[PDB]
């Protein structure tokens, strides 16, 4: 008895569980992300 | 068996930028 | 590679130049092989080799092969910035998975790493 | 007979409509058209 | 956890014995987002 | 309030319920659904054979 | 997004003076007085300078996606 997949939960951005969080403001150039986007928000398809 | 000339050589020419 | 009359040859890709081999050079070469007591290529074996050249220029490469050929390349990759950012997101997944299993021998390498790849500017 | 460019790190090739959509070194599976050649004229208004 | 257990009964008569089929759930477990594609790799989105 | 009791068991109560994360991360290797389909295929291989 | 080369109403030519009042407002200048030095007498030029906001210094840090 061990993991189950069970689905996906899309991900809110700039939360805790986002990639961007951690990213500072040279690897989110990089990433081409602006710096002014709060976040926030889903990105569905 | 022939022997090769210059130009059949100068068929198979692979360049620097066709080796990279 | 090897010269006939020289040794034994282990040379880079880019000491090879774009320019055509010229006559002198030819007959040179012809000359070199006379000295050792070899042949040239035969006529079959040099439409052997074109065909061979043209076939491996217009072949379409598979998903498999471009994928071990990214791999290859990103194991001579020295750097690129892309690929730094992507590693570091890497690690701070398995630093927050090390942190979630209560590792704190792992935590601090996986610190320690991330200290070194960082301070960027 | 078509130049591309990779989305990451900018390089160009070429694609014969039958291999896959990818960069060649760097395999981002995100490319661009490269700029035509035809003449390009503004009329400075 | 609202609703942790399922359970499924048989009392097999085919010399009585009554059994209990129960499944628990149990921890969660979260990853960063990862795009899988056609050929079968993934890596992080 | 500035009983050695009363501030204890505030501090008590107070960083008792700051402490709160049931989820534990972890990293994707593969696909998920490899161990699905992986299962159907050698399911409906057993059932071709049974059959 | 860059400083206009003209001004809006007039026309007056206030791309070339930028830089100047960069270095101006640098030496500890007020913006008022720092104006004035470029020779910006009429208001409709002063609000050319005084209220553009320099975007391309954003849009710079973006890699560039031809080399
Ligand atoms: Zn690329
Ligand atoms: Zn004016």
């Amino acid at each position: 008895g061990n993991k189950v997949h069970i689905g996906k939960v899309p991900i809110m951005l700039r939360s805790k569980f986002c990639s961007l969080r951690t990213l500072d403001e040279v690897d989110l150039y990089k990433m081409k992300e602006c710096p002014y986007d709060m976040g926030g928000y889903f990105v569905i398809n | 068996s022939k022997p090769a000339t210059l130009s059949d050589i100068n068929k198979i020419i692979f360049g620097r930028t066709a080796m990279s | 590679v090897a010269f006939p009359n020289q040794k034994e040859m282990v040379r880079p890709l880019f000491v090879f130049s774009d320019s055509s081999i010229t006559h002198p050079e030819f007959d040179l070469f012809l000359r070199e092989l006379d000295a050792e007591g070899l042949s040239v290529m035969d006529l079959r074996d040099v439409d052997y080799k074109y065909h061979q050249l043209k076939e491996m220029s217009s072949r379409s490469l598979s998903n498999d092969e471009v994928n071990s050929i990214v791999k290859m390349k990103q194991s001579l990759s020295s750097n690129t910035g892309f690929n730094t950012v992507l590693k570091k997101a890497q690690l701070q997944e398995e630093l927050e998975e090390a942190r979630d299993a209560h590792d704190h021998e792992r935590v601090a390498r996986i610190e320690a790493e991330l200290k070194s790849i960082g301070a960027e500017s | 007979g078509v130049k591309y460019t990779c989305g990451a790190c900018a390089h160009n090739f070429s694609l014969n409509k039958s291999d896959p959509v990818r960069c060649k070194e760097c395999g981002h599976r995100v490319i661009y058209k490269a700029r035509t050649k035809r003449m390009i004229q503004f009329d400075a208004r | 956890w609202e609703e942790p257990r399922l359970i499924l009964d048989q009392p097999a008569q085919h010399d009585n014995i009554n059994k209990r089929y129960e499944i628990r759930f149990g921890k969660i477990y979260l990853s960063r987002p990862t795009m899988t594609e056609a050929d079968g790799t993934t890596h992080a989105m | 309030f500035q009983s050695t009791t009363h501030q204890k068991l505030a501090k008590a109560l107070s960083a008792k319920q700051k402490k709160e994360s049931y989820a534990r991360s972890v990293v994707t290797k593969e696909d998920p659904e490899e161990r699905q389909r992986r299962l159907e295929s050698q399911e409906n291989e057993r059932y071709r054979l049974e059959r | 997004m860059i400083i206009p080369v003209r001004c809006f109403s007039c026309g007056k030519v206030v791309g070339d003076k930028w830089d100047a009042y960069l270095r101006l407002l640098e030496e500890g200048k007020q913006e008022g007085d720092a104006l004035d030095e470029l020779k910006l007498k009429r208001y409709c030029c002063r609000r050319m300078v005084l209220t553009h906001v320099d975007l391309i210094e954003k849009f710079l840090r973006y890699n560039p996606l031809e080399k």
